[PDB]
């Protein structure tokens, strides 16, 4: 019997709001187990939070949470809740829960983005990087798309709806600031066919529900 | 109630034997396990109780513990194996874990291609110029990208981003990107990066006249 | 899973070192099954399991039942005296026909039961002064897979 963990509710929230995470199993049930959440700040490392123990639902918080988070689980809906309180942005991670397996965490779900800020969503501004004598060398050019000033994370980059894979450089994200993302991707391609092939990059900022396909073509 | 892990970053080659430890504030060998991560994927349970091998983990991964000090060791590294690894702690109140560590692979030195990108009309006219420097495909990461306005230096009002190791030829790429408003862009002529790298002989400078 | 564990609650705690483990265990549905508790000690190039006791409990009454497991002491002599006073670790577990489907951990912490003792301890360790506090409200759970019948 297939053993899942599925977190949802995560998202933008502004500091010193509230927001609660859920952790919804199946294959076993939550109240026979230990269950933990553990986040990642952006770039960072692990950092548990907190844990419930079968039996008597008791419970252990690291001290960064303590009386402003609290976890519990519901055996009739088979789910586990990260009650957020008074969030701060240093909060600002991708939360995952994870099933107890002795002292260890065996079953991990996808994790869940959670934001803290009072920024307002916004959607990315794509600029070409176009191809040219300064990109192009050895039957190679380089081009590119500069997705700028969005918020929040994250945005997603293909080539031509996904048929271009090949040399493609996607860079992580850069907070500016300004408390905006921007990020760019580059692609090198063959310098004979920049005439005949098009380069379209697909941009798409959910959280705005933003989508750009930005033609990229030699300045002429 | 601390994990000290090292090394933060180590470098190699399949086939390797490769060792990482974690210095623990407790002897309890029941208390620690290790874990794998990949870029936006979940961490993965490889060693529990200190030693026990999680079931679907190959043999190549081992756990010891000696004293405070824990270990994981990978007899013979695999191209599957390149990723992080984070040990963990559970202990009498909390649970800890290691700063982690970064297992790349090695490869030969190889130069990057620099290419330099004016801002495009579209943006101008939004009010802002952002020029970008690309470094392309390589190794090792170490690498200085020094901004030239009419030969002025510039300091502050750039940033850089890089990405993972590519998983064909295991090299870097490197984005620079300057920004400056636009009514600034248009007050100067020359724009220059300039790229030291250990694959080059010498510093090479892409620039670019207008603005 | 036919045996499946619905509760362990630790009787007397915390407890003299050389008192009984006390633990009323409630557990859900041809073999017998066998109740363990192993003491667990980490010293510097040492890990050692020592059991403490064991009962085989058969025919196994089908439903719900509840029992209590009384296991005997550890033995000080057979346990160095660096563990005697230091966090330990105990594991409460079950097996159906020497297959182990359910281990249940626990830490234990060992203080001596005076503030004279606690802030000058003696250098041979008095064990009737000992106390152990088992941390019983967070018992670390590991279940295995395995055939019946």
């Amino acid at each position: 019997s297939e053993v899942q963990l599925v977190e949802s509710g995560g998202g933008l929230v502004q500091p010193g709001g509230s927001l609660r995470l859920s952790c919804a199993a199946s294959g076993f049930n939550v109240s026979y187990y230990s269950i933990h959440w553990v986040r990642q700040a952006p770039g960072k490392g692990l950092e548990w939070v907190a844990s419930i123990y079968p039996y008597y639902g008791s419970t252990s918080y690291a001290d960064s949470v303590k009386g402003r988070f609290t976890i519990s689980a519901d055996t009739s809906k088979n789910t586990a809740y990260l009650q957020m309180n008074s969030l701060r942005a240093e909060d600002t991670a991708v939360y995952y829960c994870a099933r107890g397996y002795g002292w260890a965490l065996d079953y991990w779900g996808q994790g869940t983005l959670v934001t803290v800020s009072s920024a307002s969503t916004k959607g990315p501004s794509v600029f070409p990087l176009a191809p040219s004598s300064k990109s192009t060398s050895g039957g190679t050019a380089a081009l590119g798309c500069l997705v700028k000033d969005y918020f929040p994370e994250p945005v997603t980059v293909s080539w031509n709806s996904g048929a271009l894979t090949s040399g493609v450089h996607t860079f992580p994200a850069v907070l500016q600031s300004s408390g905006l993302y921007s990020l760019s991707s580059v692609v090198t391609v063959p310098s004979s066919s920049l005439g005949t092939q098009t380069y379209i990059c697909n941009v798409n900022h959910k959280p705005s529900n933003t989508k750009v396909d930005k033609k990229v073509e030699p300045k002429s | 109630i601390q994990m000290t892990q090292s090394p933060s970053s180590l470098s190699a080659s399949v086939g390797d034997r490769v060792t990482i430890t974690c210095r623990a504030s407790q002897s309890v060998s029941s208390a620690v396990a290790w874990y794998q991560q990949k870029p936006g994927k979940a961490p993965k349970l490889l060693i529990y109780s200190a030693s026990s091998l999680y079931s679907g983990v190959p043999s190549r991964f081992s756990g010891s513990r000696s004293g405070t000090d824990f270990t994981l060791t990978i007899s013979s590294l695999q191209p599957e194996d390149f990723a992080t690894y984070y040990c963990q702690q559970d202990g009498w109140s909390l649970i800890t874990f290691g700063q982690g560590t970064k297992v790349e692979i090695k490869r030969t030195v190889a130069a990057p291609s620099v290419f330099i990108f004016p801002p495009s009309d579209s943006q101008l006219k939004s009010g802002t110029a952002s020029v970008v420097c690309l470094l392309n495909n390589f190794y090792p990461r170490e690498a200085k990208v020094q901004w030239k306005v009419d030969n002025a230096l510039q300091s502050g009002n750039s940033q850089e981003s890089v990405t993972e190791q590519d998983s064909k030829d295991s090299t870097y790429s490197l984005s620079s990107t300057l920004t400056l408003s636009k009514a600034d862009y248009e007050k100067h002529k020359v724009y220059a990066c300039e790229v030291t790298h250990q694959g080059l002989s010498s510093p090479v400078t892409k620039s670019f006249n207008r603005g | 899973s036919i045996v499946s564990l619905l509760g362990i609650k630790v009787l007397n705690n915390p407890a003299k070192f050389t008192d009984p483990y006390e633990f009323e265990i409630t557990f859900e549905c041809k073999h017998d099954l066998e109740w363990k508790l192993t003491y667990v000690g980490s010293s510097r190039s040492l890990d050692h399991d020592q059991e403490l006791d064991s009962i085989l409990v058969g025919p196994v009454p089908v439903g719900v039942n509840k029992f209590v497991f009384s296991a005997d002491p550890p033995s000080a002599e057979l346990i160095p005296a660096s563990e005697l006073v230091s966090v330990t670790v105990i594991l409460l577990s079950c097996s159906y026909d020497g297959r182990e489907f359910v281990r249940v951990g626990y830490y234990v912490n060992n203080e001596y039961d005076e503030e004279e003792l606690r802030e000058n301890p003696p250098a041979k360790v008095q064990v009737d002064h000992i106390v152990r506090n088992i941390l019983a409200e967070k018992p670390r759970v590991t279940r295995f897979n395995i055939v019946w019948d």
